[PDB]
């Protein structure tokens, strides 16, 4: 049907169409308009309805300026929710929140599977008991924090102690040894990440299949609020079209808490709770439901996430945290060991499988090792005050295996191989147990400290120890 | 396509009529006041005003123009005060137009930019040395008020004389005879030469102080789009913020956190980030931005602070302590950071300037145990020597900008341990004389750090340095 | 009500102003056509040494003086005028007084009238006029219960959303032309020994020099309370 323009209120738009069939909430409206004269501007604007007033008057929500804007324009609806172009044709590119690439490289063509951004999150008939641990290769990961496949991931890191290395491993390993495709979705700052990513997931191919979606702080309230679900519905197309064994990533969560915070700009009703939209808890539950394990596919959309806000009571942050399932941490001192991931032995939940299954060894091992940690930590606030020297013998031993299994933590990144040359080695969990097991056991205490940098497992410890010509 | 103006009231007026009238497009009165359209109700249009709204009576005719907010841009604008809406204010005649272009523009996009690795020097050595900036980054200034935000930016304009830049300087809601001491202090100088000066002072109202930066940023932008660089100093963003609270609270919309609404954030976001460096696809153009940000009682943590220095690429912090005691001028190595920086720097300086900041560091946490207590180790007392004799090079005179080569020279002197020698105050009276000393005897040194823009011959300059110690005198 | 004076009319040269203070002489010069701010807290002496400098400059500079008392206490008021009556200085000076039981539109315009006679006296007679005003604190707080009255949305701590812009109003159009002068003196009380008020911070965004006056040394022997370190001028 055709509608006319009635009214406008700059960001909230509020453009009151006059209309004979109305379209129901979350349906896309486009304007289509030309310079029919010299004071006329032509614009070609889409438009989100979210609430219908009385008579026919249907509130909307522009994704950018409505400079221009004349009231009489003529209006059409499309009949759906904004359609996300997706399928094997977007695979590949970088896109804004409505569809079309950033890059002018290539045209998306009318034939392609589009499909609507809004959907109701799995029923409780498909999705799965979950127990199973998903595979990093990161041998502190594997040992210490592990990941609850489905689950939603905490990275308390900040930028430029090793965030984007981490990612890159993250994505490299999951489509190197799964059938795992990768979703990236920024709204901060710069994407200088954009080329370091180009480098190696476009020599390992990733990139083919990475369907970037963008739109950052300069965008309207509308464009950065919906970006996010943008980049769910590219994931969503996999998990129920494709079926394959894709245990899928999305790479922001918070980032929607964050344009929430301009979401709050965007209601124009009454507020809430520290000036917030009342609601908070809802706006991002309908987001963050929709992210499962099912049995209609083996896809699990696990997702790692990054949360700039890092202030514990605030509402946004404590709401979105209460969603969280495991959680690590990369700290700058850390970073200034040479010991990379910089991942320190901060965890949460992943108990799924142990102890819960059987998972005796590993448990017991993790907490063996954060023991010896603390421990070490102690003795090291000693050895300034007073000395080591003066430790007895069983407490030095202490200390000596603890070296070791501080530098052990290193791990060479495929990733990596760009810069120092190392080809990358990637390491199973039960390796990872099995192998560091004999080192809380001490079966090479005599070996060099040095030896235990940057190496996938122990026979190479002891090789590189050889290597030393011991 | 006329209407009438039936209410107005503290710079927000409403009129009836205006059929075809455009959101944003600007709209004049009989009396010749511009006014911004902003809300279009079903029969009425809401109208904030921009200019004297005492003339304004209702039953006023208000006569639509057909442009959507354009600020005049030209190559005659160069060397002028100019206000947002374009109008002379230092007399002088009218301005040329060359063209008109809106201030609402899209900013540049994710893969059309380029990574930053030009450099641009401000003059000072602490910052030059510690804190470099590039082409292209946005870097705030934060500190206590009367630490001198003003003067490193007249002094990063006027170093600006060499190096091809066009400069606007944007003062906002800042005092207006201020602000004519700094047009006539960049008159001489000759800063004059490029420099463009936009200025909304106090007494205007405040949807022009918030409008300011926009049209200095827009006028910026056009010389950033033919490929000249550019670099916009914002006076205070607090005014434009202040100015925003204000104009929302008067449209009843309701406040957020602080009586400031949601919307800043977008509101200042939307501003930085139309800064950027261009890739040679679009003209490898560039636009530095140095905002300011006002600090009550030099403490960081607070909305706006926070707020604005989310969305920069670093920032530097000036203790009002250290600078009033005599350390003039003063940066604290704990809260200041460069993200950009290094890339941009020239391969000399990041060689020569490489164990400057451990020293400082280092010797500053020894120089307060120190006061703190007596008794110290002789390893400690050299170190404290050697951290005063870094302390006195820092130091640096008002509206002086020092060219890199002697910046990177005396801090090879500094560093390698043949200034030490030199008492405490003697030490700048050396460094000017040095200064003398390279134009009278070191001009090839000089020249081939020029040209190659690395560390020139060792064993030359070593010489060079030893004979000036040779020649000066101590005491 | 007037428009305020044009870039172009401004002049830039500065001229010291010598009270015969020996504190404010050495450590904060006052300057010409420069507005100068008193900080302190009750009981400090605030007015003894603003109606002091008024009775000094009289007496040695012999200059046109304009005194605007915006919400005086009455009985301040009165004793103020008894003794200018007996030092002799009524005569060369003048006084506008808005009395804080009227309504606080006119203890907000009072302000300006006094601006207003000092206006005309350095527009035709040319001269180096100086203007005292008591309190600016009230000044502020009148034009916050206007807005109240008016129906406006509050703002900052319960300001008026529009406060920015009066400040600067009424301290723009003091401005030092070529032809004349227009020196101020202007007092401010600390709430709460906080300096973060919204209007001591308003004000102290425009002030030249500042001399911020101490309860300690007010209750020393020391006569006037003025606290050397913190008080400071940008033309020393
Ligand atoms: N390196 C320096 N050595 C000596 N004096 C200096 C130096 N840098 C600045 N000053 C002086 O310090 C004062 C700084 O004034 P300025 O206007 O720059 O302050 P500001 O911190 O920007 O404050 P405001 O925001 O109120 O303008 C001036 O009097 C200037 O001459
Ligand atoms: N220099 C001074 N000489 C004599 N008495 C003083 C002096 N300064 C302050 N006082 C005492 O303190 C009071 C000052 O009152 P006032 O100036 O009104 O204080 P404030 O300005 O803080 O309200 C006087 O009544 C006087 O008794
Ligand atoms: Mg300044
Ligand atoms: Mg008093």
């Amino acid at each position: 049907t055709r509608g006319r323009v009635i009214q406008v209120m700059g960001p909230v738009v509020d453009v009151k169409f006059e209309n004979g069939h109305l379209p129901a909430i979350y349906n896309a409206l486009k304007i289509q308009h030309k310079a029919r004269n010299e004071n006329e501007v032509d614009i070609d604007l889409t438009l989100e309805v979210a609430l219908h007033l009385g008579d026919d008057t249907v509130r909307t929500i522009a994704m950018a300026s409505t400079d221009g804007l004349i009231r009489g324009m003529e209006v059409i609806d499309t009949g759906a929710p904004i359609s996300v172009p997706v399928g094997e044709v977007t695979l590949g590119r970088v896109f804004n929140v409505l569809g079309e690439p950033i890059d002018l490289e290539g045209d998306i063509p009318a034939d392609a599977r589009r499909d609507p951004i809004h959907r109701p999150a799995p029923k409780f008939e498909e999705l799965a008991t979950e127990v199973e641990i998903l595979e990093t290769g990161i041998k502190v990961v594997d040992l210490l924090a592990p990941y609850i496949k489905g689950g939603k991931i905490g990275l308390f890191g900040g930028a430029g102690v090793g965030k984007t290395v981490l990612i890159q491993e993250l994505i490299h390993n999951i489509a190197q040894e799964h059938g795992g495709i990768s979703v990236f979705a920024g709204v901060g700052e710069r994407t200088r990440e954009g080329n370091d990513l180009y480098h190696e997931m476009k020599d390992s191919g990733v990139i083919s299949k990475t369907a970037m979606v963008f739109g950052q702080m300069n965008e309207p309230p509308g464009a950065r609020m919906r970006v996010a679900l943008t980049g769910l519905t590219m994931a969503e197309y996999f998990r129920d079209e494709q079926g394959q064994d894709v245990l899928l990533f999305i790479d922001n969560i918070f980032r929607f808490t964050q344009a929430g915070s301009e979401v709050s700009a965007l209601l124009g009703r009454m507020p809430s709770a520290v000036g917030y939209q009342p609601t908070l808890a809802t706006e991002m539950g309908q987001l963050q439901e929709r992210i499962t394990s099912t049995a209609k596919g083996s896809i699990t959309s696990i997702q790692a996430i990054y949360v700039p806000a890092d202030d514990y009571t605030d509402p946004a942050p404590a709401t979105t945290f209460s969603h969280l399932d495991a959680t690590t941490n990369l700290e700058r001192k850390l970073a200034e060991m040479g010991i990379y991931p910089a991942v320190d032995p901060l965890a949460s939940t992943s108990r799924a499988l142990a102890p819960e299954i059987v998972g005796e060894e590993h448990y017991q091992v993790a907490r063996k090792v954060q023991q010896t940690l603390q421990r070490y930590k102690e003795l090291q606030d000693i050895i300034a005050i007073l000395g080591m020297d003066e430790l007895s013998d069983e407490d030095k031993l202490v200390v000596h295996r603890a070296r070791r299994i501080q530098f052990f933590l290193s791990q060479n990144f495929h990733v990596a191989e760009q810069f120092t040359g190392q080809p990358g080695s990637y390491v199973p969990v039960k390796e990872t147990v099995r192998g560091f097991k004999e080192i809380l056991e001490g079966k090479y205490d005599h070996l060099p400290e040095d030896a235990f940098r940057l190496v996938g497992r122990i026979e190479e410890v002891v090789e590189k120890a050889k290597a030393m010509g011991v | 396509d006329v209407g009438t103006v039936i209410q107005v009231g503290d710079g927000i007026a409403r009129a009836h009529g205006l059929d075809n009238v455009m959101s944003g497009e600007l709209v004049e009165f009989a009396n010749g006041v511009m006014g911004m359209a902003l809300n279009l109700e079903e029969n009425n249009v809401g109208i904030v005003i921009l200019g004297p709204y005492t003339g304004i009576k209702e039953g006023d005719e208000v006569r639509r123009t057909g442009r959507i907010m354009e600020v005049p841009v030209g190559e005659a604008l160069i060397g002028r005060v100019v206000n947002p809406l374009g109008q002379p204010v230092d007399g002088l005649g009218p301005v040329e137009t060359t063209e008109t272009r809106p201030i609402e523009s899209r900013a540049p996009g994710v893969m059309d930019r380029r990574s930053v690795h030009e450099p641009l020097q401000t003059g000072i050595k602490a910052i030059d040395a510690l804190v470099p900036i590039g082409r292209g980054q946005r870097e705030l200034i934060i500190g206590d008020r009367q630490t001198g935000k003003t003067s490193v930016a007249i002094d990063t304009i006027i170093n600006q004389k060499d190096q091809n830049m066009i400069s606007i300087y944007v003062a906002i809601g800042q005092k207006e005879s201020t602000v004519r001491t700094v047009v006539e202090t960049l008159r001489k100088h000759g800063a004059l030469d490029y420099t463009i000066v936009v200025t909304a002072s106090a007494s205007q109202p405040a949807p022009l102080l918030f409008l300011a930066p926009y049209a200095g940023v827009a006028m910026g932008e056009y010389f950033m789009y033919k490929g000249k660089h550019v670099l916009v100093v914002y006076d205070d963003l607090s005014k434009q913020a202040a100015a925003y609270r204000e104009l929302s609270l008067l449209l009843r919309r309701p406040p957020g956190r602080e009586a400031y609404p949601g919307d800043i954030f977008y509101l200042h976001s939307r501003l930085l980030e139309r800064a950027a460096k261009l890739s040679d696809a679009k003209g490898g153009g560039s636009l530095t931005a140095l905002p300011f940000v006002e600090t009550q009682a030099g403490d960081i943590s607070a909305y706006i602070p926070t707020n604005v220095i989310s969305i920069t690429d670093g920032q530097i912090f000036l203790q009002s302590d250290l600078f009033f005691s005599g350390v003039r001028p003063a940066i604290n190595a704990g809260l200041s950071v460069s993200r950009v920086g290094g890339a941009a720097q020239i391969k000399a300086m990041k060689k020569v300037a490489g164990t400057l900041r451990l020293d400082l560091a280092a010797y500053r946490e020894l120089e307060a145990f120190a006061q703190f207590g007596s008794d110290l180790d002789k390893a400690t007392q050299a170190k404290l020597a050697r951290g005063a004799r870094t302390v006195e090079v820092l130091k640096q005179d008002l509206h002086q900008p020092i060219p890199v080569e002697k910046q990177v020279l005396i801090i090879y002197a500094l560093t390698r341990g043949f200034l030490d020698d030199i008492p405490v105050e003697d030490v700048r009276r050396f460094e000017k004389e040095f200064y003398l000393f390279l134009d009278q005897n070191g001009q090839h040194l000089l020249e081939h750090i020029r040209t190659t823009k690395d560390l020139p011959n060792e064993d030359d300059l070593n010489k060079a340095i030893e004979a000036f110690k040779k020649t000066f005198v101590v005491s």
